[PDB]
């Protein structure tokens, strides 16, 4: 399926670090410090300026992300054309449509969308999310905290579901307002049809490390930077490994 | 499909009056009135019937029999299924016993009747398996206004469904808390994928041929209430089938009796 | 139009008095008092108040009797929304029908639609608005309704005042002013246009609900109204009453004449 | 542990049907249609119910003689929190003790401690944490309850699916997380991760409360208990109906055996 | 007249309406290829001075818009007497009449109004309007609000489409407007008359979004961009071009801060 295609090209970013970039200077450090691929973004927040986004694409090899406001179609459709790798229907800038998100499924281009619980992330996929982004804080905030929330919530759910009784699960369906078919897909996975990046707040090694072992598939990140971002990469990278974390932890400078 | 099949089953009875019955001589009385098929059942908890009566009633006549299981009650609906019943109403006029969770119809070689107020509910009976739906107004009051509020209301939202934006249909499932699917199936089809009757105060003639008029497939009666069962029982069925022929409609409503 | 003559059918009832009948003796004897015209149901208001059950259309048959018992138009009441009672209502061949509100209510968001049919309609109403949507609805007659089946009139008259007195209002109104006012009524805009021309309802406008004496149908026809309805049969001695009760219609303005006809009339309900 | 024995004991009941009894004769009915155990009581609790009054422990005297009529375990409720009602059961040589809250409440904040007695208890619940909490306390058999003298299962239905629900989540619950599910739940730690390792209740669990028909109680065991209390003699024919419950209990998942036991059962409450 | 008037209206379908205060600026948006002007110049704000709209009005060569307040029925008689093609009854202007809009049949120039929502488009209508336009929010630059309120109105005409004749009665009540325009409406499967989109409407995407939803247009408050005459032009283009995602691209390649 073109849907199972997109759904695999998010799949190579799993176990990485995306990192928000505001030009090609941020998107070449990022790159260094081995991040799987940056995302793209320049009061009202919208889609970034195409010629930041194709010279942010020309200065590193590594795939490129860009924002387009929820429900703005029509951005998405201008980032498509512009050949970006993923869009982010992203509600970190200023929503464009409160009733009704993108038809994703109209796009050949894979999309990540947020949620904070099962239910939104299904719907989301049902419109055509290739890949989910569990979200705290939407402002920069630091604080990890509405983020471990929302990551297990999504992961408490799937496990009450993975283990439900057949016969309630049309109602747990309705109750999260949740395409049935996708519910009971999820159910046979153990696992959300998608990737799944933890987002928001995200600050410290330890912090994208924590994220990892609560079973995320990978992270988005928001006075060193380049050590920083290396500390990040290698923490979701060895996330297990206690004295590794210890080490990239070590003087990484004021978060 | 076996699902596909059991929704083919269900289309041998539009046009059709369904009729409740409690003993072999309503059954008969319902089938000599041309009832396209039979509902067995006899304050207090009501449950499913008797299998013996039901038996009684499979015997008596040669029209597809129907019986009643409480909302939930997946084993009262296994025993009706055993003694080969045509139809199973999962019906919310019996006492409900499940309050969170139907019956899986799924899990059943027998098709299923569910009753529902708007499309949401309908749909959701359908993604459990149901493969005959009933607008259900209300019961046995003799008043079809609550009847009329959910054809309308069904109908209503079928034809907004059928003209709305493709991009908007997603929000909307949410809205009605409906398998997305389904809603699609139905904004194609135009109509609901299943066959679909009302139900609940149909008490004259004119009651019929009006749901018909509306868009139902045909009507359930809860008759012998009546002065001349005989009589009132035909007179739908009539209504049922000539239901936009005003000049037939006068003919068998005139001297019907105490309604 | 079909509507412009169907409107007109309806001139003919002004001065009149409309009596309800639960059969042939009842119809002969209403208008043998002088009815304008016979309303058949099997149930008067105020026994259906208190007795209760579904109020629907009434058999055919006994409508059929009445129909072939007199000579005066016949009518008839078909619950509201209930389209298919008209239908057959229709077939019948009776002279007007009556969607009324005094039946159980058939459907609660949707009056029947009175255009799809030859035979002109009668609705209810309360206040202007009500009036105005039912007649573009189709109805081509409108009866204001207060209380039914209680023999007080106070509802009456205050829906009367209700309509009577917007309808003055709208007439002086600044021609700007009326939008606005439309919108408040929830009425379309060109029958309130036509309505403020006129100076009156566009239509046959009829009191009804506690008539029970002469004094009452004259204070009605005093107010402005066209004629009254009568849900007579409940009181001490009908023929008299309803005798009384059209001379004081077609008298409304003789107070030596009401005296006459309401002296010795008996019990009233 | 002497728990772990009562524990034990309780396991003899699986697959059973215990039954309310008033006196010998019916004793002899529940036992003669396979009842695996008798509940004695002065009273059913449809007529508890629908007659009021205090409902207390039975008489000792109709106690022996139920206990010497049958051979299949006896049974007696204890008013909840009555410690001196179960101290004198345990003296009269009882099987098991029901500390029942169909019976007149005693203590509306404390159940009796059941550990200070060497015979097994069954205790009511409604839901998960009020089950981990009588064990807790001692009880060796849980009977999650519905209502009481009604006849409708509705209420049963939900108390089972409510456990067996808990019971299913906690089974795949991220260990780190079971610590404040117990506090949610209100149940001891304890118990909660035992009953998490076992994946169902530590001890035997009974469905109780309108359980009227065979269907009724093969749903049920259909939904994971390990088989019912009844409350049959409010009914045409006891004997044939008990025979007929426990056989479903017995065939649970044999739609064509529920079928030829129901089948002219009579008339049910 | 007023089938006139609606008419005199259909011929800015496609295009973008610019707000301007000055002569410049109006030979700047010319210049750009709008297809008309919408003169203007805390605090209440009324119509505008007349020399100025006159200085535009011979500026250039495209239809000159105005604005009155909503009910000021005698700043309409004005702008009307000044000689300009359109008058907009603007609510982003300071509200004159609470409970009354202009009864714009009074006049010989097409009225444009402003709306929310169906019932709002089909009683302005009613009052005269011969061109709508569905507002959101004004001067923030963000088109959350118009989006909504142009879903709301497309909306309940899809709606009206395929609804039942019998039910039409009990809609019209329910959006309190003239039955006769909701079967108009109905009949047509559109607005009886023009229809644009107003409100936040900052980029060339935005413009885009307005005419896929099913706009006729757009107006547009550009000017509190960078660089006005670039911004212009791309807008105009997005309109024109509105199916052209390549084309798109272009057009909001650099065109400066927003």
């Amino acid at each position: 399926h073109p849907f199972s295609v997109k759904v695999g090209l998010a799949q190579v970013l799993r176990g990485g670090a995306i990192v928000e970039v505001s030009s090609v200077n941020q998107a070449k450090l990022a790159e260094s410090a081995g991040a799987c691929s940056v995302i793209v973004s320049d009061g009202v927040r919208r889609m970034p300026d195409p010629v930041l986004i194709k010279e942010v694409k020309r200065a590193v090899s590594v795939p490129v992300m860009a924002r387009a406001r929820v429900g703005h179609f029509v951005e998405a459709q201008i980032l498509e054309s512009l050949a970006v790798d993923y869009i982010d229907e992203s509600e970190i800038i200023s929503v464009a449509d409160d009733d009704h998100f993108i038809n994703k499924h109209n796009f050949r281009s894979p999309f990540i969308c947020g949620c904070r619980d099962t239910g939104e992330a299904l719907r989301r996929i049902r419109e055509g999310a290739a890949m989910i982004r569990i979200q705290g804080d939407l402002t920069a905030t630091g604080n990890i905290a509405e983020t471990v929330k929302n990551v297990r919530s999504l992961m408490g759910e799937v496990r009450v579901l993975n283990n439900m009784d057949d016969d309630e699960v049309f109602t747990f369906a309705k109750k999260i307002s949740a395409p049935y078919d996708l519910v009971a897909q999820t159910k046979q996975m153990g696992r959300v049809p998608v990737v799944q990046f933890a987002s928001g707040g995200i600050t410290t090694p330890a912090d994208a490390a924590l994220m990892m072992q609560l079973g995320c598939d990978g992270v988005f990140v928001g006075p060193d930077p380049f050590k920083k971002l290396r500390s990040i990469v290698q923490a979701v990278q060895h996330y297990n490994d206690p004295h590794v974390l210890a080490e990239m932890s070590s003087g990484l400078e004021n978060a | 499909s076996p699902f596909s099949v059991k929704v083919g089953l269900a289309q041998m009875l539009r046009g059709g009056v369904i009729m409740d019955v409690v003993n072999a001589e309503q059954a008969r009385i319902a089938e000599e009135a041309g009832a396209c098929a039979v509902m067995a059942l006899e304050g207090g908890v009501a449950r499913m019937s008797d299998p013996q009566m039901i038996k009684e009633i499979k015997q008596a006549v040669t029209i597809p029999v129907m019986a009643k299981a409480r909302i939930g009650h997946f084993v009262e609906a296994q025993i009706l299924e055993a003694i080969g019943i045509d139809y199973i109403d999962e019906s919310e006029v019996l006492t409900l016993a499940d309050e969170d969770h139907h019956i899986n119809k799924h899990n059943f070689r027998i098709p299923f009747v569910c009753g529902c107020r708007n499309l949401g509910e309908a749909l959701r009976r359908i993604r459990e398996g149901a493969a005959m739906i009933r607008t259900k107004g209300e019961a046995g009051t003799g008043n079809i206004i609550e009847a009329v509020r959910h054809v309308r209301s069904v109908n209503g939202d079928i034809r907004v469904l059928r003209n709305m934006d493709d991009d908007e249909v997603f929000t909307f499932a949410k809205k009605l808390a409906a398998p997305y699917d389904l809603v699609m199936q139905t904004k194609q089809l135009g109509r609901l994928p299943v066959v679909q009757f009302a139900a609940g105060g149909v008490a004259t003639p004119a009651d019929a041929a009006l749901m018909m008029q509306l868009g139902c497939d045909g009507v359930f009666v809860g008759i012998f209430k009546s002065g001349d069962p005989a009589r009132r029982a035909r007179a739908i069925v009539q209504a049922v089938t000539h239901y936009s022929d005003p000049e037939m409609l006068v003919e068998v409503s005139c001297g019907l009796g105490e309604a």
